[PDB]
C-alpha cells in the first residue's frame, strides 16, 4: 500500500492565490484518481473535486486541480478569495485517507505560542503516577503539532493534546499532557516537549527532580 | 432531492451489540450503492464497508474482519449496519455515504450524511484527583511565576476551578478538559503570578464538581 | 494476472478511442490483482477471410470477450455473423454495438450474443404503447415478410392481445416485389383508417407510390412506420403528416464503445472473485471443447449491468437485447422532420408544437367509417325465400 502526505496546515491572507499538494507515497500518481472533499466545523464533508480536475454542479469555478506528476504528488490551486471558505481540505485516491490541511484566513498578526513545561509533581509521585504538561497559549492561528521525546527518540504512547478552541480574545490555547510511571520518569534523563506553529518549532526539556 | 439521514448510533458499554440505521429519500434507492465510512477526533478517516447495487460484491476493511457485517433492504429505501464485539479505539463518528456507480470499485462518494455517535467505556462518576503543578527552580523570564493545579480523572463534565475562592481573577487560565483513553475528562489551570511571591504567598486551588459531589482546596 | 479484451471495430480512429477508453477503465479501480489489456483488428471485406482472421489473431491471445460494430461502408455486406459463430463455438460472450436485426435476439442459433441497442420489435412496443394515447382501435398492419415482418407482426400481436382486442386483415408481401396495387387496393376498402407499416426502403417507397397513386393518402388518414421506413427515402417519396420513429443516439459509436468497455470491466471484476476459474481456450486448433465457465460469465454479465454513463442506463433484459431505450416521435411538415414528442418508457410524452396529419386536417381524425353497405347471404327454400 501506501500513505498520502500533506502539510499539517496553511495560511493565507485574503485575495492570494494559494496551492496545496498531497504526496503519494509508492505507485505512480496517474495510475489511479484523486478526490478533494472539503467540509466546514459542525458540518458533514462534501465533495468539491472528483476525477482529477472536474467541477460538479454547483462548483463557483475557483477551484482548480493540478495532476501533474511532479515528486509523485498532486495539487488544488485556490484564486485570491477568503470570505467564509477557509477549512479543512482532504484528499483521496484509493482506501486511503491524509491527516488533513486547515485554511486559516489570517486576520490578527499571528503570535509566537507560548509554550510552558510542568514536570510531575512528588505528590503524584507519591500514588505512582506522572503527567507531564505542555501548555500553550497565545498563539494564532489555531494550528499546532505537539510531539513528545525521550531525550533520545520520539515517544507516542499514553500522550493526549486537546484541539485548539477559540478564547475570547480571538485566540488559541491547548494542553497536552503524557502519563508516565515514576521509574520510567526516573529512568530517563530528561523529557522534551515540542510544539510547532505555522513552521515554527520550540522545545522545552525537563528533567527529574 | 437527494437527502440522507442516518440514527442508531449512542453510548453503551464494551461487550455490547449495536445497528445503525441509514435512511435516504428523493433519488432512486435501487440505482446506486453505498459506503460505510467513520470520521476519528482530530485525525481524518478511514473505509469501513462497501454494498453492491443489490448484492453479491461486498468488501470490508482490513481491521474490521467478523466484527462488522452490512446489509440493505430496497423496500423501504434503508440501509443496516450490524455490528458486535465492540471495543474502545472506536469511539469516533460514523459518516454515511452514497457513491456515484452501482458498484463500490469506484471508490468515489458524493452527499454524504451528518454523522452518527458512538463511544463504548466503562462511563462511571469518579472524584477527581488534584495535583498542583510547581513552578521552576525560582527562574524567571520577565518577573512572572507559573503555578498551576491539575484536575485528573473526573466524570462527566463540567468542573469549577478557581483560586483562592476565586478572589484572583488576573492572571488566570483555564484550559478545556481533555479525554484520555480511560473514558475521564481532565485539565489543569494555571494563574501568573510575580515571582517575588514564591515561598512568601500560599496559593490555594479550589475544585467543584457537582456531578460527583466533590469540594476539594489543594496548596501548591 | 493479465486479461484480455479483443474487438472488432470499423476504422483507426475508433479502435484508438477504445484503447483510450480501456485505458481509463483501468486508470479507474486498478488495486493489483487484473490489469485488463486491449487487443483489435479492423474490419475486412469477405467473409471466409474475416473467419480466419478473427480465429487466429483473436482466438491467439485467450480474450474474454469480443465487440463488434457495424461495417462503415456497406450496409449489409458485412453483418457481424462470423464473429458471433466462431466465437461462439467455444462459448466466448460478445457484445454488439450498433447491430439491430432481430435475428440475433434468439439464442437457438447465437448462443452468445447481447446487444445494447433494441433490435427492430420495441418499435412495434412503442406502436401499441402511443395507440392507446389518441384512441384509436382498429388498425391493418400492413407489414413485409422475410423475418423481420415476422417477428414484428408477432410481438404486436401477442402484446395487442393483452386487452383482448384484436387487428384487423394482417396482409403480408414477397421481398423485392412489384406492381402491389392490388394487394393494397383490397386493403383500402375496410372499416379501418389507421395502417402501420414495417418493411424495408425500397418497399416502403414502393409502397408510398402505389398509395399515392390510389389517393389513398388524402384526408381522413394515418400513417405509421418505423425507423427504416424514413430517412432512408424520406424526401423523395413520402406524403406528408407520416409519424415515424428514431432512436435517439443510434450511430454515436465512441459513446457505446466506452458504455460497453465499462459494463465489461465491472463484470470481469464481479466475476474474478469466484472459486472457479478457468482461461479460455489459447489456441483456434487443436482445441475442441468448451470453455467451462464461458456461460457463467454469461450470466455474471446479463443480470449486473447497471453501469450508469453516458448513454443512460444500461440493463440487459432476458435474452440479450438492451432494454429501456429512448426513442423521439417524429413527423413530416414539407419535406422537414420537425419533432414532435418523445418516448421515455412506459409513457409517451407530447411536446410543445403542433401536428400536421396526412391532408393538413389540423384535427386528431378518428379511423372508422360503419360502410352501411351490408351484404346479404340467404338460402331457397319454403316459404321463407
Amino acid at each position: 500500500n501506501f500513505m498520502l502526505t500533506q502539510p499539517h496546515s496553511v495560511s493565507e491572507s485574503p485575495g492570494k492565490t494559494v496551492t496545496i499538494s498531497c504526496t503519494r507515497s509508492s505507485g505512480s500518481i496517474a495510475s489511479n484518481y484523486v478526490q478533494w472533499y472539503q467540509q466546514r466545523p459542525g458540518s458533514s464533508p462534501t465533495t468539491v473535486i472528483y476525477d482529477d480536475n472536474q467541477r460538479p454542479s454547483g462548483v463557483p469555478n475557483r477551484f482548480s486541480g493540478s495532476i501533474d506528476s511532479s515528486s509523485n504528488s498532486a495539487s488544488l490551486i485556490i484564486s485570491g478569495l477568503k470570505t467564509e471558505d477557509e477549512a479543512d481540505y482532504y484528499c483521496q485516491s484509493t482506501r486511503v485517507f491524509g491527516g488533513g490541511t486547515k485554511l486559516t484566513v489570517l486576520g490578527q498578526p499571528k503570535a509566537a505560542p507560548s509554550v510552558t513545561l510542568f514536570p510531575p509533581s512528588s505528590e503524584e509521585l507519591q500514588a505512582n503516577k506522572a503527567t507531564l504538561v505542555c501548555l500553550i497559549s497565545d498563539f494564532y492561528p489555531g494550528a499546532v503539532t505537539v510531539a513528545w521525546k525521550a531525550d533520545s527518540s520520539p515517544v507516542k504512547a499514553g500522550v493526549e493534546t486537546t484541539t485548539p478552541s477559540k478564547q475570547s480574545n480571538n485566540k488559541y490555547a491547548a494542553s497536552s499532557y503524557l502519563s508516565l510511571t515514576p521509574e520510567q520518569w526516573k529512568s530517563h534523563r530528561s523529557y522534551s516537549c515540542q510544539v510547532t506553529h505555522e513552521g515554527s518549532t520550540v522545545e522545552k526539556t525537563v528533567a527529574p527532580t | 432531492e437527494v437527502q440522507l439521514v442516518e440514527s442508531g448510533g449512542g453510548l453503551v458499554q464494551p461487550g455490547r451489540s449495536l445497528r445503525l440505521s441509514c435512511a435516504a429519500s428523493g433519488f432512486t434507492f435501487d440505482d446506486y450503492a453505498m459506503h460505510w465510512v467513520r470520521q476519528v477526533p482530530g485525525k481524518g478517516l478511514e473505509w469501513v464497508s462497501g454494498i453492491s447495487w443489490s448484492s453479491g460484491s461486498i468488501g470490508y476493511a482490513d481491521s474490521v474482519k467478523g466484527r462488522f457485517t452490512i446489509s440493505r433492504d430496497n423496500a423501504k429505501n434503508s440501509l443496516y449496519l450490524q455490528m458486535n464485539s465492540l471495543r474502545a479505539e472506536d469511539t469516533a463518528l460514523y459518516y454515511c455515504a452514497k457513491d456515484r456507480a452501482s458498484s463500490w470499485y469506484a471508490y468515489g462518494m458524493d452527499v454524504w450524511g451528518q454523522g452518527t455517535l458512538v463511544t463504548v467505556s466503562s462511563a462511571s462518576t469518579k472524584g477527581p484527583s488534584v495535583f498542583p503543578l510547581a513552578p521552576s527552580s525560582k527562574s524567571t523570564s520577565g518577573g512572572t511565576a507559573a503555578l498551576g493545579c491539575l484536575v485528573k480523572d473526573y466524570f462527566p463534565e463540567p468542573v469549577t476551578v478557581s483560586w483562592n475562592s476565586g478572589a484572583l481573577t488576573s492572571g488566570v487560565h483555564t484550559f478545556p478538559a481533555v479525554l484520555q483513553s480511560s473514558g475521564l475528562y481532565s485539565l489543569s489551570s494555571v494563574v501568573t503570578v510575580p515571582s517575588s511571591s514564591l515561598g512568601t504567598q500560599t496559593y490555594i486551588c479550589n475544585v467543584n464538581h457537582k456531578p460527583s459531589n466533590t469540594k476539594v482546596d489543594k496548596k501548591v | 494476472k493479465i486479461v484480455n479484451i479483443g474487438a472488432v471495430l470499423s476504422t483507426r480512429k475508433h479502435e484508438q478511442m477504445f484503447r483510450e477508453a480501456v485505458n481509463q477503465a483501468n486508470k479507474r479501480h486498478g488495486s493489483w490483482k487484473i490489469q485488463l489489456n486491449a487487443t483489435s483488428v479492423t474490419h475486412k471485406p469477405n467473409a471466409i477471410q474475416m473467419a480466419l482472421s478473427v480465429c487466429e489473431d483473436l482466438i491467439s491471445s485467450q480474450v474474454y470477450a469480443i465487440l463488434v460494430s457495424h461495417p462503415p461502408t456497406p450496409n449489409d455486406h458485412f453483418t457481424p455473423t462470423p464473429v458471433s459463430y466462431t466465437a461462439g463455438f467455444y462459448r466466448i460472450p460478445v457484445l454488439g454495438l450498433t447491430t439491430r436485426m432481430s435475428i440475433y435476439s434468439d439464442k437457438s442459433i447465437h448462443l452468445s450474443f447481447l446487444r445494447t441497442v433494441p433490435p427492430y420489435s420495441h418499435q412495434s412496443s412503442v406502436w401499441f404503447e402511443m395507440m392507446r394515447v389518441y384512441s384509436w382501435n382498429h388498425i391493418i398492419l400492413l407489414v413485409s415478410d422475410d423475418h423481420e415482418g415476422r417477428a414484428a407482426q408477432k410481438r404486436l400481436e401477442t402484446l395487442l392481445e393483452e386487452r383482448e382486442s384484436k387487428a384487423e386483415k394482417v396482409l403480408q408481401f414477397d421481398p423485392g416485389t412489384k406492381n402491389v396495387t392490388a394487394l393494397l387496393m383490397e386493403a383500402k376498402e375496410l372499416e379501418a383508417r389507421v395502417i402501420i407499416l414495417s418493411a424495408s426502403e425500397d418497399d416502403a417507397a414502393t409502397v408510398y407510390r402505389a398509395a399515392a397513386m390510389l389517393n389513398m393518402t388524402g384526408s381522413g388518414y394515418v400513417w405509421l412506420v418505423g425507423e427504416r421506413e424514413i430517412s432512408g427515402n424520406a424526401l423523395r417519396y413520402a406524403p406528408d403528416g407520416i409519424l415515424g420513429l428514431q432512436l435517439i443516439n443510434g450511430k454515436n459509436e465512441s459513446a457505446h464503445i466506452s458504455d460497453a468497455v465499462g459494463v465489461v470491466a465491472q463484470a470481469v471484476h464481479e466475476l474474478l472473485e469466484k472459486e472457479n476459474i478457468t482461461d479460455p481456450p489459447r489456441g483456434c486448433v487443436g482445441n475442441t471443447n468448451i470453455w467451462k465457465t464461458g456461460p457463467l460469465f454469461k450470466r455474471v454479465l446479463m443480470s449486473s449491468k447497471y453501469a450508469d454513463g453516458v448513454t443512460g442506463r444500461v440493463e440487459f433484459n432476458e435474452d440479450g437485447d438492451r432494454k429501456f431505450a429512448n426513442y423521439s416521435i417524429m413527423n413530416l411538415q414539407n419535406r422537414k422532420l420537425v419533432q414532435v414528442g418523445i418516448y421515455n418508457g412506459t409513457h409517451v410524452i407530447p411536446n410543445d408544437r403542433k401536428i400536421i396529419w396526412p391532408g393538413g386536417e389540423t384535427e386528431k381524425p378518428r379511423g372508422y367509417q360503419m360502410s352501411t353497405r351490408l351484404k346479404i347471404v340467404t338460402i331457397h327454400q319454403e316459404p321463407f325465400v
